[PDB]
């Protein structure tokens, strides 16, 4: 977690636990498909709450609280996720995986654009951050990402 | 006087009364027909295929070369440019529905894997003097056979039956071309009508073959005499004389004008082949028919599976998805296939990729998920 | 969630399913009044083109 205090875990075999920086058993969730990726909200002055988002191989990506408690979203997906990463100050979503597509969405939901078809599974694709100075002005339309697919292309 | 001198086997003069009768009627069926047959009687295949691309931007319609490049390009798997060829023939046909045209949007929807709107076209273009006879069989074959493949397998069973009014419609389509096709394609067909209609006469396929017997002591060369009694004597559980006329089929030489009835009794005969150990000579058989034709679609199956027994899974492999891309993404058992292959030679993307897109096809197979699905997801990683 | 339910009430199908019911007719009428034209000696089938 971006709090540095909380710690999330996934298995294979459906079991999500959720744990403190002692590795003790703070929440576990029972699926009953295997568990890929991952990630934690980004800290927000308008949220200030952090939540887990964990996308099954069950065409769905869920939201969990802290206390293990689903928030209810359980969005479906026509492709099964393989990746999610989170932009800086979470405003968007980079989710990737079956149909060879690198999607972008908002963090409710919200489909904006695709970014790249290789024609293979994309193992892992990123985000760059950026730094805001202290009352800085700027556009920053700029985004980039980085690419990693099966066969051996590292694209830009 | 055209068929006169067609059946005097002279071109010349031939070609002269075809000019003559171009200098008549621009709209002449027969002559662009016989004018087609001198072209592929003068070139075959070294340089055809340019000279009658060349024909074919010279004049607008040019009807009987338009279907025999289609032919070519169903023979060569590029029906891409055989549409963009058709459709810029189209643009300038004047009338629609023209029975050239027609026919041939209705032979390349049917070799397209579509029978609805070939069966259509083909009805439609069934409205004239010539192209009735081939324009009823093509869709006689399409009631009776619609995946296009061999009419009896040794594997199982053999004989296909539907419903009662795709017989219904073949009687009609029967009584049809007795009237207006030939004598001998019309006994064929009768006979192919009464083998596949089941126990709804048992006295059918008797007739039949009665007068195959006829035609045959009449001519021996006819083709599709000889297929239908092969087949019946499949049906008839006969095994020396049936494989005794198949041996007896493949001595002749190959006729241009009954080619597709030849790759057929070859095929039949591979599978003669394929029910016993002798896998030589059925892989000789598919190597020929794969020779002379590259959008078979059970040839490739039977070479896959074979391969696949023989342990070779790489080339196995390539065959089972060349089949999948031709049938496409509708076959099931060769989806399994491949998908089993794929996770035998430690590709387990592709072979969830083929598991995936067969479960989003058909949700009730439920021994493809535990068997390849899960392996290959916890081998993944 | 009201969006949905009163969208499903009015449903105006513009293009997509104005009238899209297609089924294979000239296998399924056959069955319902073709048999009387069939044991007979009776050729209608080119006055049902």
């Amino acid at each position: 977690s971006w709090d540095g205090l909380y710690l999330g875990f996934g298995t294979m075999g459906g079991i999500i636990g959720i744990r403190n920086r002692a590795l003790e058993q703070l929440a576990e969730i029972q699926r009953s498909f295997p568990i890929w990726c991952m990630d934690w909200t980004p800290i927000t002055p308008d949220y200030q709450n952090s939540v887990l988002v964990v996308g099954v191989w069950e065409q769905s990506i869920a939201h969990y609280n802290i206390q293990g408690q689903q928030l209810g979203s359980d969005k479906k997906l026509t492709y099964d996720p393989i990746d999610i990463n989170f932009s800086t100050q979470g405003e968007f979503l980079l989710v990737s995986g079956t149909n060879n597509k690198c999607t972008l969405y908002t963090r409710e939901g919200g489909f904006l654009i695709d970014v790249a078809t290789k024609n293979d599974w994309v193992w892992n694709n990123k985000l760059k951050p950026v730094i805001k100075e202290a009352g800085s002005v700027a556009v920053q339309d700029q985004l980039h990402v980085a690419l990693t697919t099966n066969d051996g292309e590292i694209s830009m | 006087e055209v068929q006169m001198y067609f059946k005097s086997n002279q071109k010349l003069e031939c070609e002269n009364k075809c000019n003559l009768l171009l200098k008549l009627n621009p709209n002449n069926d027969l002559a662009c027909l016989t004018l087609a047959e001198l072209l592929l009687q003068k070139d075959e295949y070294s340089q055809a295929i340019e000279q009658f691309k060349k024909i074919l931007q010279d004049r607008p319609n040019n009807y009987g070369i338009l279907a025999k490049l289609i032919d070519f390009f169903r023979r060569s798997f590029q029906i891409n440019e055989a549409k963009t060829y058709i459709e810029r023939a189209e643009k300038k046909a004047t009338n629609t529905n023209d029975p050239g045209l027609c026919y041939c949007r209705g032979l390349y929807h049917k070799y397209n894997r579509s029978p609805k709107d070939a069966l259509n076209e083909f009805s439609k273009a069934k409205k004239s003097s010539q192209y009735a006879e081939e324009s009823l069989v093509n869709m006689i074959d399409i009631y009776l056979n619609p995946d296009q493949d061999l009419y009896y397998s040794n594997v199982e069973e053999g004989p296909k039956v539907v419903d009662e009014v795709n017989l219904r419609a073949c009687e009609s389509l029967l009584r049809e071309m007795q009237i207006r096709a030939s004598y001998l394609r019309y006994i064929v067909m009768e006979s192919y009508v009464f083998f596949l209609g089941g126990p709804r006469y048992k006295g059918g396929l008797e007739q039949g073959l009665k007068n195959l017997n006829d035609i045959l002591k009449t001519n021996n060369d006819y083709i599709p005499a000889m297929l239908a009694l092969a087949v019946g004597k499949f049906i008839q559980k006969k095994s020396t004389d049936a494989k005794n006329l198949l041996k007896l089929l493949w001595k002749r030489q190959y006729t241009t004008e009954y080619g597709e009835d030849l790759e057929r009794a070859w095929l039949l005969s591979a599978d003669s082949f394929i029910a016993i150990q002798k896998y030589d000579s059925a892989e000789e058989i598919l190597k020929k028919c794969l020779k002379y034709n590259q959008s078979c679609g059970k040839a490739e199956e039977y070479m896959g599976l074979i391969k696949e027994k023989e342990q070779s899974y790489v080339d196995a492999a390539t065959h089972y998805e060349k089949a999948y891309k031709l049938t496409n993404e509708k076959s099931a058992s060769i989806a399994f296939r491949l998908s089993f292959n794929y996770l035998k030679a430690k590709r387990y993307v592709d072979c969830i990729n083929i598991c995936k897109k067969i479960l989003v096809l058909f949700p009730n197979y439920p021994k493809i998920e535990k068997d390849c699905l899960e392996k290959a997801r916890q081998a993944l990683k | 969630a009201q969006e949905q339910e009163v969208s499903k009430v009015s449903a105006p199908p513009n293009q997509p399913t104005v009238q899209v019911q297609d089924i294979n007719e000239l296998q399924k009428f056959t069955k319902i009044n073709t048999l009387p034209q069939t044991e007979e000696g009776v050729d209608l089938s080119q006055l049902m083109q």
